[PDB]
């Protein structure tokens, strides 16, 4: 029964945690994937002169 | 009304053998890609038949008009063409016969063997052995003005009865006793072979697919046979008797020549549509 | 242009036909996946032929090369990793013929027997299964019954019928009985000639692959 | 790692002679080969060229017809016959290891020599100096030139430093002008454009004391520079 | 059972705390963003030198070689712009089911059935590529692996189970054990500091490497999950499951953030991975073609057939500039 000790006590930490709003993480990956979207070759493709393949 | 059917014939013949072969030899390089020995067979045999069936219309012009008016440079090539693409083809269809029946009768052997290295190497061997009638056609092909106009034909030397012989009687021997022989005996063996396998016994779908092969086995080698035995009987009957020329001679030496490029005509649709491979391959 | 890149092309080149003739080399053996239940006969086997995670075992027999893999030292969950044996030539599985009475060992068996047969990636690999243990079988038929794991048995209790009994029920369990084989031998603990039945088995699977690919089946 | 040649001796002019190199130490056959010699007070100069399974043989235009270069790879050794020896091929003979693959360091390890006698549109590499006083602690630069553009399309740039201390042989430096051979001080460095390179040497001290050559690998015949010395 | 209670007590005030921050819904952030459109990829290389089905890949940060394993007992380094191969290692055990590429580019390593991972010096004297280690000490098989640097390495087993080794001594430093079923999958944070594991529990675990704790658990899949990748940002991630979908897990919410499903498909993901900017998935099918998603907004936005079998592998270089696709078809092409 010391696995049921162990589980116990390991969500008893998992359940101590800081959490942040939705909306606010949302915004985070949205400003991120707006702000590096220019060094994408993948989403706006280069000239042929700068491809490699 | 003769000559118009005559025209019709070749052109009918020659118009379904170049078409049949170069869809078969196209499909094969689309869908198949040429991995397995059989593939490049199929795709070799079918290169042979149409190179041989392309020559038609050259004899069908010469038929209407009743000369050579294509010159000394295309007798020397046509002819040429014409016998070497006859060894070439019908070697194929011994080799594939031989194939098989080594993979069906000496499973274990064939796995040193079949590979396409292998069948590359014996493919390029059959025009490395084609090439011995292939070359002394091309150097003995001439062109002589005969009292009403030009006509090909092959001459050899003074003893022209003995070299003349000796040319028949060799592409007789080794185009039409020798292949019949081999591929009898290896199709019989095989099909002998392939009633004690336990996959083909025992049931009725077993049975039936046992049915099939032996009847394809069967259509093949009567196919050979229909199609290549009346112009070398007639060849023979023809080299030994005065024969006056009349209309049934013309028409029946002329539906006999036909006969024998049916054979190329119908390959592909024995060989390739009635593969099992293609048939999973077109579904 | 290709300066010195032409000694990288002739590399490659030279490895790439290493290559090719290492996947010749490997393409000519025949590899048997060696199935069965819990200490049932898999070790007995091993030693009838010439002979961590899995063992290889190689032998030779009548210029035939033979390789047994034994996956059974690994214990995980199997339908992550059994798509790796896909193309395998053929499979071999040890039953225990004593078992019908300890402890229901049949009848895991059984379900066994049922699970592999019946696999999205084995739907056409044929079986060689061996029943092993027969003498002990003679001892302890006549004094049990077969009734213990069969209720529905009806017959003497003899060996020469109950060992026909329990072959049909493992024959009869699979579902495509037009396009895979099994291949049944009532082997025991000497008189090596299991070998043979093996080979006789592989040689026919190979004459069938070999139609397959030829174009005629 | 090894080579060891063996064969030299005094001959006659018009005879023949037959040298080896005997390598013991690393995948011999996974190796190209090359001959280079160096007469008895002058610069270094390509010879042969033997491919990994012998499938590329490359010959300079002063031994052409004369020579020839095999090797026996089970045996691990490489040969040289020669034949017409004249007295202009008094040399010593190195035997070299180069290996071509992306990234590689070709013509890295060098033999050990044997001595010979005999009795009595190249790109031309432009190494103006011939030699220089140096103080230890101090920073020395030194300078080739070469008479075609050495940079390729591909974006290399195919120029290799080599030393040869006081009776030793050779060793490289630098592969391609700004790569560091393994085992070399990063006081080494290498820079410079097409058609004229620089190699600096900073805070140098004893041992650093020889003769530096300069060699193009853009396409056959490989040449090499006059060498600048740098005295104590 | 009364400790056996206060485990349910606990889950249903985990839920409560994670169901009180979720006021946004993601897709109606997003809602105002203009779509990417349709994305249009050709082939420019294919790489055939292969006799079985290949079953890892991994690129070099060079962003020029990488590296593939297959069935044929084979795994050999190939040169992108040529198509040249750069080395062929003939390895000892040919079942193989993962492969890994050092970030120094000295050693790669690989691992199977067999229970080990291999690890192999590629830049040494004497020619030619010889085995430096060999790691024992797993009991399932090897699903994945990642070098952390060239003397540090974490794996992951279908024993349940994760370590963490050290190359020179050998030994395992730590082992992470938390799962209940198979660990099938792997993923280096972007500094390598903590990283987070797939399970065939349906549920992923996020563990730090400097002291062998597991941090938090996601669920909400429901069945094995195949595939794991972190965002470019370090604070988000995506799986695939055989559940035929994807989803976006958030680190600091705690939570699910969006899902990546369509009604006509209805198979398995095999491998999962991002763009530079994060803005694009990527996703291997068993239906022989792999799929793009538009993260931000879960649209379908292209699609690259071009194999005959399932695609088991899936690769995006460091630049961004290519994608590299392997397949059970035997061959790998790369995606421009
Ligand atoms: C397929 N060919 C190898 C032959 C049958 N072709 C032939 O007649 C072809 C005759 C021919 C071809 C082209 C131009 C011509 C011009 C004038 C006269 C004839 C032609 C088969 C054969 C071979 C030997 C034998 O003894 C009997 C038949």
């Amino acid at each position: 029964i010391a696995q049921a000790r162990k589980l116990v006590e390991q969500l008893k930490m998992e359940a101590n945690i800081d959490r942040i709003k939705v909306s606010k993480a949302a915004a985070d990956l949205m400003a991120y994937c707006e702000a590096h979207a220019k060094e994408d070759p993948l989403l706006t493709p280069v000239p042929a002169s700068e491809n490699p393949f | 009304v003769t000559a118009i059917t005559i025209m019709a014939l070749y052109s009918i013949v020659c118009v379904v053998g170049l078409f049949g072969n170069f869809l078969v030899m196209y499909v094969i390089v689309r869908y198949t890609k040429m991995k397995t020995a059989t593939n490049i067979y199929i795709f070799n045999l079918a290169l042979a038949d149409a190179l041989a069936t392309s020559t038609l219309p050259f004899q069908s012009v010469n038929y209407l008009m009743g000369t050579w008016p294509f010159g000394n440079i295309l007798c020397k090539i046509v002819i040429s063409i014409d016998y070497y693409n006859m060894f070439t083809s019908i070697f194929t269809l011994c080799t594939m016969s031989v194939d098989r029946y080594i993979a069906v009768c000496h499973p274990v052997k064939a796995l040193d063997f079949r590979t396409p290295r292998n069948a590359k190497i014996v493919n390029v061997c059959n025009w490395i052995l084609s090439s011995a009638i292939g070359l002394p056609v091309m150097f003995m092909a001439t062109t002589k003005y005969r009292q009403g106009s030009i006509d090909c034909t092959l001459t050899f030397s003074h003893p022209t009865w003995y070299w003349e012989n000796l040319l028949k009687i060799c592409v007789f021997i080794f185009a039409f006793i020798m292949p019949v022989l081999i591929i009898t005996v290896c199709y019989g063996l095989m099909i002998l072979r392939l009633k004690s396998v336990r996959m083909l016994s025992g049931s009725k779908e077993k049975d039936r697919n046992l049915r099939r092969i032996t009847r394809m086995v069967l259509v093949v080698v009567a196919v050979f046979i229909v199609c290549w035995t009346p112009i070398h009987i007639y060849v023979i009957i023809k080299a030994l008797i005065t024969i006056p020329e009349t209309t049934f001679q013309t028409v029946s030496w002329h539906f006999c020549i036909a006969l024998g490029y049916t054979n190329s005509c119908l390959n592909p649709v024995l060989y390739a549509f009635l593969d099992e491979n293609f048939k999973r391959c077109f579904r | 242009l290709s300066a010195e890149d032409k000694a990288a092309v002739e590399r490659s080149k030279m490895i790439d036909r290493n290559l090719r003739e290492d996947g010749e080399k490997a393409a000519r053996e025949v590899k048997l996946l060696l199935l069965g239940a819990g200490e049932s006969g898999k070790s007995t086997i091993v030693k009838q032929m010439k002979i961590t995670g899995i063992v290889e075992t190689h032998f030779t027999f009548k210029d035939l090369h033979f390789k047994m893999f034994d996956v059974g030292g690994q214990r995980s969950e199997r339908k992550k990793w059994i798509h790796c044996f896909e193309g395998v030539t053929a499979i071999i599985f040890c039953v225990a013929l004593s078992d019908y009475d300890l402890v229901n060992r049949m009848h895991e068996s059984m379900k066994l027997f049922d699970s592999i047969c019946n696999n999205k990636w084995f739907t056409d690999t044929s079986i060689i299964l061996f029943l092993n243990k027969k003498d002990l079988f003679e001892e302890k038929i006549k004094k049990s019954p077969l009734t213990i794991c069969y209720p529905e048995y009806a017959g003497s209790n003899t060996y020469e019928e109950a060992a026909a009994y329990i072959q049909c029920q493992f024959e009869d369990l699979n579902k495509r009985k037009d396009t895979k084989e099994i291949y049944t031998h009532f082997t025991c603990a000497t008189d090596t000639k299991n070998v043979q039945f093996v080979f006789d088995a592989v040689t026919d699977v190979i004459i069938k692959n070999n139609l397959k690919d030829c174009g005629l089946f | 790692v090894q080579l060891v040649e063996s064969g030299g001796g005094l001959v006659q002019p018009g005879g023949s002679r037959k040298l080896s190199c005997s390598a013991s130490g690393f995948a011999f056959s996974s190796f190209g080969m090359h001959w280079v010699r160096q007469a008895p007070e002058k610069g270094l100069e390509w010879v042969a060229y033997i491919s990994s399974g012998s499938g590329t043989i490359y010959y300079a235009d002063t031994v052409k017809g004369r020579f020839t270069i095999s090797r026996d790879d089970p045996k691990n050794t490489l040969f040289l016959q020669m034949t017409s020896l004249r007295s202009e091929d008094t040399a010593m003979y190195y035997c070299v290891r180069s290996i071509y693959y992306y990234g590689s360091s070709p013509f890295d390890f060098w033999g050990q020599g044997t001595t010979l006698t005999v009795s009595s549109s190249d790109i031309v590499m432009t190494q103006a100096t011939s030699s220089v006083p140096v103080t230890p602690g101090e920073s020395v630069s030194i300078s080739c030139r070469s008479s075609k553009s050495l940079l390729h399309s591909n974006g290399n740039t195919y120029l290799y430093w080599f030393l040869q201390r006081p009776g030793q042989s050779p060793q490289l430096l630098i592969y391609r002008m700004s790569n560091l051979a393994s085992g070399v001080p990063d006081r080494f460095s290498g820079s410079g454009s097409g058609t004229a390179f620089t190699l600096t040497i900073s805070r140098l001290e004893a041992e650093d004391v020889g003769v530096y050559y300069c060699m193009q690998h853009l396409e056959y015949p490989l040449t090499f520079g006059a060498g600048t010395k740098l005295e104590l | 059972d009364q400790l056996r209670q206060e485990a349910e007590q606990l889950k249903n005030q985990i839920r409560d705390a994670r169901k009180a921050c979720a006021d946004a819904t993601l897709s109606q952030i997003t809602n105002n963003i203009d779509p990417v459109g349709r994305i249009q990829m050709r082939t420019r290389r294919t790489l055939r030198g292969h006799l079985a089905k290949i079953y890892a890949m991994h690129w070099g940060t060079d962003s020029r070689l990488l590296v593939s394993a297959s069935q044929d007992g084979k795994l050999i380094i190939w040169d992108s712009y040529t198509t040249n191969k750069v080395h062929a290692i003939p390895l000892r055990s040919s079942w193989v089911m993962t492969c890994a590429y050092a970030p120094s580019g000295n050693y790669v390593a690989c691992g199977g059935l067999d229970n080990i991972c291999s690890i192999y010096n590629l830049k040494t004297r004497e020619g030619n590529v010889r085995v430096s280690r060999e790691l024992a000490g797993h009991t399932g098989y090897l699903s994945c692996c990642r070098f952390l640097d060239d003397n540090q390495i974490v794996t992951s087993s279908g024993d349940t189970t994760c370590a963490l080794w050290d190359i020179e001594t050998g030994q395992q430093t730590t082992t992470f054990t938390g799962h209940t079923g198979d660990v099938m999958s792997l993923s280096l944070a972007p500094d390598t500091r903590l990283f987070v594991s797939g399970a065939c529990d349906a549920s992923a675990k996020l563990w730090d490497v400097r002291e062998g704790m597991c941090r938090q658990t996601f669920t909400g899949h429901e069945s094995d999950i195949n595939a794991i990748c972190f965002f470019p940002n370090g604070n988000a991630f995506a799986t695939g499951s055989d559940d035929a979908t994807c989803r976006l897990f958030d680190l600091r919410a705690d939570q699910e953030l969006m899902t990546y499903s369509h009604d006509n498909i209805i198979c398995g993901i095999t491998s999962v991975s991002f763009s530079k900017s994060g803005r694009l998935l990527l996703a291997g099918y068993d239906d022989f073609n792999c799929n793009v998603w538009d993260a931000l907004k879960a649209d379908r936005a292209g699609v690259l057939a071009g194999h005959d079998n399932r695609v088991s592998c899936l690769g995006v270089t460091d630049d961004g500039m290519a994608v590299a696709t392997g397949s059970w078809d035997s061959f790998l092409k790369i995606w421009n």
